[PDB]
């Protein structure tokens, strides 16, 4: 059986696996209310992949396609309709047994980026090039990717070409406003209104007492307007990567891992790894969690369901 | 990214015909098979022909065999399919791609299920719509 | 002896380490002139980072610090003055062994992003993102001194001495006056200083040998081109070579591309100790492969080991 | 995106004085010590001064002890660098980090010249401070 083990990163060598950006904390929220069911950040232990998830950094949240016209606004902006591709460039297929194509957006937002288009030229021969700020609604119900499109808005009134290859690099966000719906652990509507959305990546929770998650936080960059908005991923996407290379089988449904300082080999808290991806903590405080970034989790062994983790 | 372009996609009427232009977009179409697939509305991809990189040889999928043709101009870096006596189940987005897995002598139309990524160069799609 | 692995992943599954971009195709250039010498996904196969190499794609041409103030300049645009940390939030050292802060672009250039901020709060901080360009060519872009210039279509909304980010997204032109060269060192301490602690230039050793590059294309704000930007190594091959760590039996590894599902080979190349791919290839322009293949060790070789062509 | 915030950096002619401030952005600070460095132009980043995590013991490197005081105002989330009888020398970009290495300790570590930087916390974007005529 080929030992399960985790990659020596530091908190400062990590991205999230769920928006493009640095880890910058480890994060509690013990009296968090919404269901925790992200899509994207997800790979079981033994690594498989569930979900949007994809193995790209540059795959997350990220979208490739054809704008195919500009359409009448439902909000303030220029508004584009594009078809997207998978990001590989191969065909959208709805049959395919996943919520949308992998590397979709996995929260309700405004996601704010760019909108960048390169002609095709069948033969001085060189494409014609644009890239403008783009918003991407994904709560809105044309936001509906699994169904092969979806609706980004721009400043720019009429600088976007119909017919040619498009690429969205997302930035952050757009705003935080009340108008703009922003909740991380809201999933999107992958194929609009009134239809379900399928092939999810399951729910996750703490199933031991006094135990909550914990996660890794990115802060979100911001357009404008006020706020401090954050993305909470449960592994980073050098995790993700990880565990899809090593493919251990998992011996157990709960790793035992540590939180150790890289050069003496310390303890400094410790933690649950669980089968489906995902750490729990013993804490009863929420908010950013102090430790040093200088740090990474360590595997120890494969415990039972009834392990106690020490207070943190 | 290096893709082919798919092109002259249109409405016609059922017996009407089309023809298709797979082109190398800025690249120089090389000696592998190239192949025309189509995705109709709700259903998956699917193979519909395709042409050896010697151009003599050809393949058709059973839906499409005796209405489709398919030919190759490299002069002109373009693959062809010329679509005739159209059927409304023949409406979909139209795409092609080239086999670079073994660079054989006749070609392989994959059957459904396949997987896409086995083939390179996958352009945006043309639409082709048959009316009723 | 820990030994020398590759990851399995498709080139469709890599990512380029000299700009955030997925890799679009394996490319030679044979009879290029110009010296190759970029320091972003610089690593040995023994796992040292070199250059300003380091592991974060987030990292890749990126810059983190603070507005100082407007300033002038004879350029098109409104102009500010950034000092840069580290990306990791460490203070800028002029005293590290590196050519410049990790992550600093490698290429001569208009690098076209996005310039976010958040502003500090002593006691919900405003916010701001504008789109930005950083002129790499530029004798006001000094990063090994601590501090660059970026220029932006806004005019006004840029604050000082609040955290800054620039997120990179392509070139704002190629046209003669954007002076884009893929393969020309930034001066990174500006003019009248020479660059220091470069990871060294890479060539084939071998005759009928020429460099095998991973490329990725990168957007443009405007104008015509198709601009390509060519790493030595994905950035997952650098993040796999720096956690193994593996000790290097020999100066050439032995590398074959081959199909995933099957194992047969479609074409083989040397994988050098420095950190580089080279083939026996007398042509140029994009690799005729598919992308639905890999890299694979096949075994350390000597100086005298001959590549089949391809 | 959470760190400590500089402030207080301006010019000052020679035995002149200085207090620089050490706040909290977006956080309360905690149990830990609390460490001043500087960075002059050419040169390395250098430990200047620390204070507990009680604010009741604190350390000092040779070149400014005698010169330079350090405080913990917990309420007010600051840490004070007071410098007095300023000389050329100190001129240079200020910094302040935390140590979380251990959450127990008593006295103040001064890390020696070439010391790693990422071994501490919440680093700011730093004040400048220039002693001249």
């Amino acid at each position: 059986s080929k030992p399960f083990t985790l990659p020596i990163l530091t908190l400062g060598e990590l991205t999230n696996s769920r928006f493009p950006l640095p880890i910058d904390v480890l994060y509690t929220n013990p009296n968090e209310s919404a269901i925790v069911q992200c899509q994207n950040g997800r790979c079981t232990l033994d690594g498989e992949l569930q979900g949007t998830t994809q193995l790209l950094p540059t795959g997350i949240c990220a979208f490739r396609g054809k704008v195919t016209q500009q359409v009448q606004d439902e909000h303030r902006g220029t508004h584009w309709n594009m078809t997207v591709t998978n990001l590989n460039g191969t065909p959208f297929d709805p049959t395919e047994d996943v919520p949308a194509p992998l590397g979709t957006p996995d929260f309700s937002g405004q996601i704010y980026g760019v909108i960048s288009q390169r002609n095709t030229n069948t033969v001085g021969n060189l494409p014609a090039n644009r890239a403008h700020e783009a918003v991407i609604a994904t709560y809105s119900p044309k936001f509906t990717p699994k169904l092969g499109n979806i609706q980004f808005s721009t400043w720019e009134t009429q600088d976007v070409s119909s017919g040619q290859p498009t690429k969205f690099t997302p930035v952050g966000l757009a705003s935080v406003d009340a108008n703009s719906h922003f909740d991380q652990w809201t999933l999107p509507s992958y194929s609009g209104a009134l239809t379900l959305n399928m092939n999810l990546a399951p729910s996750v929770a703490p199933v031991f007492p006094g135990e909550c998650l914990l996660f890794f936080r990115s802060f979100i960059p911001l357009k404008g307007g006020y706020g401090n908005p954050a993305i909470d991923c449960l592994m980073p996407q050098e995790w993700v990567q990880h565990l899809y290379q090593e493919s251990a089988p998992s011996l157990s449904d709960v790793a035992l891992v540590r939180y150790v300082n890289p050069e003496t080999g310390r303890t400094l808290f410790e933690a649950k790894l669980h089968r489906n991806g995902f750490l729990t903590v013993a804490r009863n405080s929420a908010g950013p969690v102090v430790a040093p970034t200088n740090g990474y989790f360590r595997f120890d062994s494969w415990v039972n369901q009834f392990y106690t983790l020490a207070p943190m | 990214q290096v893709q082919l372009q798919e092109s002259g996609g249109g409405l016609v009427q059922p017996g009407g015909s089309l023809r298709l232009s797979c082109a190398a977009s800025g690249f120089t179409l090389g000696y592998y098979p190239i192949g025309w697939f189509r995705q109709a509305p709700g259903k998956g991809l699917e193979g519909v022909s395709c042409i050896s990189g010697s151009g003599g040889s050809a393949n058709y999928a059973a839906s499409v065999k005796g209405r489709f043709t398919i030919s190759r101009d490299n002069a002109k870096n373009t693959v062809y399919l010329q679509m005739n006596s159209l059927k409304p189940e023949d409406t979909a987005i139209y795409y092609c791609a080239a086999d670079l897995s073994s660079l054989q002598a006749m070609c392989v139309i994959p059957r459904p299920g396949f997987s896409a990524k086995a083939y390179d160069y996958w352009g945006l799609g043309t639409q082709v719509t048959v009316s009723s």
